């Protein structure tokens, strides 16, 4: 009756910036991290999975604008693809 | 929010997909914690649309979505401790945690943080509540943690010559 499970599995953190560094948030338009996350979640939600989609948004920040920040994915323990089938 | 029919997906890296649960009997849950007023440090103007956008996004995505705002690191663990127990997890295929605060090197900060008055939820802690131990309805079931907060004071950058 007593079996074992991993204590840590299936996670994924996504932050706004790398360590040591800052996150921007514009007064009338929210966090530039939030905006961009949302935008990408909409279009790629089931073209792609969450590892992919979180890659893409990282890509969209790459050549520094004036208010640069690189999103990072800490501590992913996803074992499988998280496809997010919007509408099922 | 763009939509469906692509069975290509269930025939790719499949059975390394996460098993999704039918749309009729789901009780999906998601948590937004977002702080805007702080006792001592600059008010987070613009944080609303963070809350909005994300709550609509999540909802759109198939999620009942709780907002709580303006918390200490205390009420962060205690509320989050509660999100762990919610029995809708048993009939859920996943969850989405999001935090939105100021932040320091170590962690997300709460209502009262200054350098003499420190208030920090470690990213460690978010994980230690939401695992197989403290949140057992969620094993073999994905959980994403979305942290909008500053990680420290430095701007993003190094110079290079062209
Ligand atoms: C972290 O402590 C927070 C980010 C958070 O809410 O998670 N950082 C800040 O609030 C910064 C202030 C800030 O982002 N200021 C926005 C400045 N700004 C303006 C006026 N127009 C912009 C367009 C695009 C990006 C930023 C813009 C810190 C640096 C105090």
């Amino acid at each position: 009756a007593i079996k074992k499970a991993h204590i840590e599995k299936d996670f994924i953190a996504f932050c706004s910036s790398t360590p040591d560094n800052v996150s921007w948030r514009h007064p009338t338009m929210g966090s530039v991290f939030i905006g961009r996350l949302i935008e990408h979640m909409q279009e790629y939600a089931c073209s792609c999975d969450v590892e992919e989609i979180f890659r893409k948004v990282r890509f969209s920040f790459e050549q520094p604008d004036g208010r640069a920040q690189m999103p990072t994915t800490e501590r992913v323990t996803l074992t499988r693809c998280f496809y997010l089938f919007p509408g099922h | 929010c763009s939509l469906e029919e692509a069975q290509r997906i269930w025939k790719q890296k499949s059975a390394e997909i996460y098993p999704i649960m039918d749309k009729s009997s789901r009780t999906r849950l998601a948590l937004i914690i977002c702080n805007e007023e702080f006792d001592s440090i600059p008010r987070r103007t613009g944080a609303e649309v963070d809350i909005t956008g994300m709550t609509m996004l999540l909802q759109n995505l198939g999620y009942s979505v709780d907002v709580k705002k303006n918390l200490t690191a205390s009420d962060m663990t205690t509320e989050l401790e509660a999100f762990a127990h919610r029995p809708e997890h048993k009939t859920s295929d996943s969850t989405f945690l999001v935090f939105m605060s100021h932040g320091i090197r170590e962690g997300i900060c709460g209502k009262k943080h200054s350098e003499q008055v420190p208030d920090i939820l470690q990213l460690n802690a978010i994980f230690n509540m939401l695992n197989t131990k403290n949140c057992p309805s969620l094993k073999d079931k994905p959980k994403v943690i979305i942290i909008q907060a500053c990680r420290g004071d430095s701007p993003g950058v190094v110079w290079f010559k062209d």
